[PDB]
This record gives C-alpha cells, structure tokens and sequence, in this order.
C-alpha cells in the first residue's frame, strides 16, 4: 500500500522518466545541468562575500564609546531643561533617545516633562516642525 | 504441521476445505450437510496420512478402512470412494510402491507417451499402474530428460535439474523415501569475489543485497500499486520496470543535492545582504566618529546648542553602535549555519560502478532462477507461483539426479532412440510415426487410444516445426504456445584430483566486469563428495557461452578461479563437461519462464487436452485424444522437477477417468 521507506517513487516521477527513450536520460542531464548552476552561484557569492567581510576588518573597535554611568537625577537644571527642548525639535516623541541625551533624567520625567512645560515651552509649536522634517 | 492435518499439508490439500478437485468428484457431499464434510475431510486426511507414513507399499483399500475408527469406519462406501480418488490422482500409490495384488493379466485400452521425462514416465507408471497399454517413446538413448546426471569413474554431476527446493509438501520428499537419495542440504553462505579476485567486504555485501531486494519491492509496487503494466503498447517486463525504479532513485539523489545546495544559496545570499548593511553602517559609523570628535574638539565653555550637538552625537553614535552590534550577531548565526550544512551533505551518488557490478550479480541470480534475462519476464506475473513455495531447506542429490527416472523406468515399456516425427489423432483412435535416430530412414507406426504429449516446451515451439500434429492444434493451443517462455541456463562441470576450495562453502559467486557479462560464469557450486566444481552460466550469456568451445570456456573458468584462490592453487581439471541446453534438439531450452505479454493461464491453456473433430458428420461429439504434460503445463509449480512429476500424475488420472471411466463419483 505504500513503497519501501527510502525508496522515492512518484507516478508523476514515473510518466515523465518513461514518455519516451532517452527521457529519462534527458532527466537527469537538467538536473546535472541545475546542479552546477547552483554550485558555481554559490562560489560566488562565497566570492563576493568575502570581500564584505574584508572591509569590515577592524569591526568598530576604534569607533565605539565609553558608558556614561550617570545617576538619574530628578531637579531639572535650566541647561538641562534646554537640552530637552532641543532634543524634542530633533526627536520628535523618542523618548528613550531624549532621556539617552540629557543623560540623567528618566523616560517617565520626560515624559511628564512635556506636559509641565508644554505651555511654557511652546512644545506643541516644537513639535509640529519637528513634523515638518 | 502434524497429525492427520499434516498429512494433508504434505499433499498440497487445504486440511479444512474441499478443493474444487474433490468438489468435482463428491458434489454431494460438498454441497450436503457441514457435519458430511468434515467426516469426508478426516476420511481423506486420514487415508492421505496412511500413505504418506509408509509410502514403500501400496495403500489398498481395505488396510485403509481397517485403521479408521468409527464413526469414519461406518459408511464403508464413502471411504470406497475417498480411497479411489486419491489412489486415481496420484496422491496415494504413486511413485514406487511394492503392489500388494499384482497387477491383472489382462490390460484395457492403449496410451502412447511421448518423452520418458519425469513428466512422461510419471503418468506412464500410473498408468501401467492403473492396468492400461502404457508404451513411452523417447528420441534420447537414456530416460530423464532434462534430469541428466553426468558419471565418470567417481565423478557425479547433474547437467539438468540438481536441486529439490524443500520437501514441506513436495512430492519429491515422497519419492525420496522410496528410493534412496543422498539428500544433503544447502547451506545458504556465499561469498562474493570481484573481478580483480578479492573478497567483496561483508558491510558492503549486505548493502548491495538490500538495495537489490529493496529494488524488486519497487518493482512489485510498480506493478500493483500504479498499475505501470504497459508501455507504449508492449507491456512492461521485469526488467524494464527494475531501471525506472533505478532511474528514480538516481533522480532522487540529484533533486536531493539541489535542494540542499539551494538551502546553501539561500543562506550565503541571506548573508550578501547582512554584509551590505553591516559595511554601510560601518560607513555611517565612520562619519559620526568624526562628527562627535568635531564636535568634541570646541573648548568650553560654550552655548547649550553647541552642548547639545555633542550629547545628540553621542547618543546617535551609540544607536549606531547598537545596531551594528545586533547584526554581528545574526552574522554569527548564519555564519554557523552555512557550517551546519556544509558539515552534513547528502549522499554523492545513489550507487558506485563499483558497488552497481556487484548489484549487477544479484541480477545474474535472478536470471538463473527464470533461465531468462530479466528484460523477457512479465512484471505482474513472473512470480505468480511464488504462493505455492514449499517450506524447508533446499537440497541436492550427492548421487545424482538420474536415480529418479532410472528408478522411475522399472518395468515400463520404453523405446529409447525413437523421435516421434508426427502426431497424428482422429475420432476413432491416434497413430504416432517416429524413426529411429541412428539411421533415420527406419520408420515405425503406433497405433493408442491416447496420446499423452510431454514434449519440452521448446520441441514445441520449434519453426519450422520437429513434430507435425495432423490434425494441426488448434490456435488456442498454438498461440499458448508462442506467447509463453522458454529460457536457457547452462552449466559447466569442473572435475579436479584435489579440493583446493572451502569445503564449508556450498556456493560462491564471481561478480561481473560489465552488465552485459553479468551471468558469464557467475557462480560455482561444491556439492558433491568428490573434488568437483560447478560453473553456472545464466541470463543474456547463456545463449551466447554456447557458440565458444569448451576449453575457451574451461579456460574462463580456470582465470576465475586462478584470481580467487592463487594461480598456483588451481590445477588443470581431470574431467570437463559443458552443457548447451538451447543447442540440444530434443530440449531446444531450459525450462519455462512467465514471459511478457504471457500469464499463468497460459500454462493452464497448454495442460488442456485436444479433442478430434468426427470422423463423420452429425455424428456425437468424439472424446478428448491427445493429453499434453510437463514442466510447462502445470501453472502452480512449472519449471521444476516436481512440477513436472505432479504433471504426469495429473494426466494420468484424467487419461484414466476417460478411458477406464469414473466409478468413484456416486
């Protein structure tokens, strides 16, 4: 009721090796033909990845940064009150870059911050040319 | 199986079922009172078990009723008719037997045999048997047919038949009983040594078998499971079937290394667009760096737009390293990956050249068993009496074969060297015309009632024809006969003044160079006492091997054997015979194979017999006169010894039933 597991035979498989002589030879000379073509693919993008790879030697050791480990603050100095405004004209609602730029004050005082100060900081006015960008 | 249900296993008889045969003869019972049947089933199973117990005396019918117990030993009639039915058909007091009664003086009615065959000297001694005119001609100068035993001073090899394939309801085991066989059984190791002359090493050796009998599954799901039995008309043979099921396998390991390889692709190219982002941020990165830096150098104090240039760069900077971070890490996980399966490719090629020679022996065998090349033999059906196999370990005559008829021909009328040249058979009676063969002018005429016909099938398949049937057989019969096969294995004869084998090895192969060479000299067998080597020659090879001298062909053997066992180990042989099967005149073949376009109900067509058309017109229809028998008319068990002896058996009881009438039916 069913062929010897291992053994693949498929009555479309079955048609296309016997619709003629040499038919199932023509078969297998594709799927010789299909494999090379894949495998010579393969050489090159192994080729031309591995150039990528080159250009990466070094990685960005030399470009990364030292962690600022800075105790989140809760008082808003007047230089930091301004970092925000200018943060919010470049970052829009980001508030994790935001807080990541003011370096001690929280996601959450940011967020209320916007509230306390929005009249006196026009930040609807910040916001919308943010916007614009 | 054991007790008077063994009796009836050993006979071929289902112990709890009437077969149509004993349907014919009791429709009475068979159509009676389930109690009726199984009284009549012991009655038969019993009597069968009685003969089968001492088969060297005859099983009269009142030793019989003697040893029933009642209630089986009461109705005295239905055990009259139990024991003469199985006395006509053969399947008690048959073979050789000390007779109790002598036969009558006088006989009834004329029966000519063509052939002292098995097949031929079977029915020939039922039929003496049975007190009728029983006269065999054979055009051979010694009886046994293909059953031909060569002897030389100690030497004894059997050219025709040398294998009795288990005697779990054999008629042979029977036979053997009654005269002395050295039955030796066939110890089933055999070794597979290649070309060059070394061993085939036993991990790869099983691996071959298995693919090669995972093969003929294939084929046989091919065959009843997508009905592939005809191809552009001609329908399909076992051979052709065994390369679409190669083929698609070779495919399948192809479509397996090109999705594997296009899983590699697919990764490889995941990773060419991973790279493109990571070199671009890399660049990003770059110009940051210096941004900040820049940024960075102005001295302070300065104003919180300058202030806060920094921090922006800062943080956009870390969000870039965060990013280019993140995808160092995918880069890891696919460059692993792409180890993952370049680690675990699948298999290069489905089999080595190497490894398809040795499949290619595993063919030769299957073409010694058919004596045909396997592009000849049906798919569907030929195996069709793979059903009927009997059960035990296969044997061979260490006395040789040609003890059975030779013990068969006792006290039979045999005129050796007689070929019948034409069969002629009317309304009224037969005339059989033979010559005599040494000088062929000298004719003779035989007048019979009956003509029973066990020519070979390959005799009878001769064009223009050896024997001429007037009138001619009918195209039922004719046709049987072209559609049906009859191959060719032939056999060559080592005799040697040492063992210089492994005498613990029955049988050891020699594996091919090429496909088309598979079956030239493929195996060799020690079997008998004396230093005697036997070399098959099968499949496509055996017609060929028949046209090249012997000593071309002892030569052969002899290389084979130098690279098996040393050139110094192999010295010449004493005595060397080779066999040509499809050359001799009165064989014209090996045995008979289930062809393409055949089926078994051919082999049931060639068992009917012809009835002659009246001599008068509006006369009443005249009874059947010529019988045929023989390896290629019984379709349960052809192509065998047994089978053809079962074949004589058969005619016999129904030659009899015409002629001598059926009292056992009322």
């Amino acid at each position: 009721r069913k062929p010897p597991k291992g053994m693949f035979l498929s009555q479309e498989d079955v048609e296309a090796v016997s619709a003629n002589a040499t038919a199932a030879t023509t078969v297998l000379r594709q799927l010789d033909m299909e494999l090379v073509s894949v495998k010579r693919q393969i050489q090159n993008i192994k080729q031309t990845n591995s150039a990528l790879k080159e250009k990466l030697d070094g990685g960005i050791e030399p470009y990364r940064l030292p962690e600022v480990i800075q105790k989140c603050n809760a008082r808003w100095t007047t230089e930091e009150q301004l970092l925000a405004v200018q943060a919010i004209r470049k970052y829009g609602r980001d508030f994790q870059a935001i807080s990541d730029v003011i370096g001690n004050k929280s996601v959450v005082q940011v967020k209320n911050f916007f509230v306390n100060y929005r009249r006196r900081f026009n930040i609807d006015e910040v916001l919308q040319e943010w916007e614009a960008e | 199986p054991s007790g008077v249900e063994g009796a009836a296993f050993q006979s071929r008889l289902p112990h709890d079922r009437m077969t149509s045969q004993e349907a014919a003869c009791f429709p009475d019972i068979i159509s009676g009172p389930q109690q009726t049947q199984k009284v009549f089933l012991f009655i038969r199973n019993r009597t069968l078990q009685l003969w089968l117990d001492n088969p060297k005396i005859q099983l009269t019918f009142e030793a019989t009723l003697q040893q029933l117990e009642a209630p089986y030993n009461s109705d005295t009639v239905l055990v009259h008719r139990v024991h003469s039915y199985l006395e006509r058909h053969g399947l008690i007091n048959f073979g050789i037997y000390k007779r109790i009664k002598p036969l009558p003086t006088k006989k009834t009615g004329k029966v000519i045999i063509i052939g002292s065959g098995v097949s031929g000297l079977a029915a020939a001694r039922q039929l003496q048997s049975f007190g009728m005119d029983v006269t065999l001609l054979e055009a051979r100068d010694r009886v046994g047919g293909r059953v031909a035993t060569f002897r030389k001073g100690n030497y004894v090899a059997d050219l025709g038949a040398m294998v009795v394939t288990g005697l779990g309801g054999n008629p042979m085991a029977v036979v053997s009983k009654q005269v002395n066989m050295e039955l030796a059984k066939i110890k089933q190791k055999c070794p597979l040594y290649e070309a060059n002359g070394q061993a085939v090493p036993k991990e790869k050796d099983e691996m071959v078998e298995q693919e090669f009998n995972r093969l003929l599954e294939a084929t046989s799901y091919l065959s009843h499971q997508l009905d592939f039995n005809v191809l552009n008309n001609k329908p399909v043979s076992l051979g052709q079937a065994l390369e679409v099921v190669i083929q698609l396998q070779e495919k399948h390991v192809k479509d397996e290394q090109i999705e594997h390889w296009k899983k590699i692709v697919k990764t490889q190219e995941e990773l060419k667009e991973l790279l493109n982002k990571m070199v671009n941020l890399k660049e990003k990165i770059k110009e940051l760096h210096q941004q900040y830096k820049e940024a960075s150098e102005v001295k302070p104090p300065r104003d919180i737009t300058a202030e806060f240039l920094v921090k922006s760069k800062h943080r956009d900077l870390t969000a870039l390293c965060k990013e280019y971070d993140e995808l160092a890490e995918t880069q890891g996980k696919l460059e692993e990956k792409l180890q993952e399966l370049e680690a675990n490719p699948p298999s290069d090629v489905y089999l080595s050249s190497r490894d398809r020679q040795i499949l290619d022996w595993h063919f030769a065998n299957l073409e010694f068993a058919n004596a045909t090349p396997l592009s000849t033999l049906s798919l569907k059906h030929w195996d069709q009496d793979d059903d009927f196999e009997f059960t035990g370990s296969h044997l061979t005559v260490r006395n040789g074969y040609s003890c059975v008829p030779v013990a068969l021909a006792e006290g039979l009328d045999i005129k050796l060297n007689t070929a019948v040249r034409q069969v002629r058979y009317t309304a009224s009676g037969c005339e059989v015309i033979a010559v005599n063969t040494r000088s062929t002018s000298q004719t003779f005429i035989y007048k019979c009632d009956a003509v029973l016909c066990t020519l070979p099938l390959g005799v009878l398949k001769q064009q223009p024809p050896a024997v001429q049937f007037v009138p001619p057989l009918p195209e039922w019969k004719t046709s049987a006969v072209q559609r049906m096969g009859f191959g060719n294995l032939n056999k060559v004869v080592l005799c040697f003044d040492r063992v210089f084998w492994d005498p613990s090895v029955n049988l050891f192969g020699h594996v091919g160079s090429t496909t088309a060479s598979r079956g030239e000299l493929f195996l060799f067998w020690n079997l008998y006492k004396a230093p005697i080597l036997l070399a098959l020659v099968a499949g496509e090879a055996a017609g060929i091997m028949e046209n090249i001298s012997d000593d071309v062909i002892v030569g052969r053997c002899l290389a084979i054997l130098k690279g098996i066992f040393g050139s110094s180990a192999v010295p010449q042989p004493k005595e060397t015979v080779v066999s040509r099967w499809r050359a001799d005149p009165w064989a014209r073949g090996s045995y008979s194979y289930v062809a393409a376009g055949s089926s078994g109900n051919d082999y049931d067509l060639m068992a009917q017999p012809i009835t002659p058309g009246p001599s008068i017109p509006g006369a009443p229809q005249p009874i059947p006169r010529l019988f045929f028998a023989g390896e290629h008319t019984i379709r349960n068990y052809p192509a065998t010894v047994h089978g053809a002896l079962l074949s004589g058996l058969r005619e016999a009881g129904r030659i009899a039933d015409q002629f001598l009438g059926a009292m056992y039916t009322l």
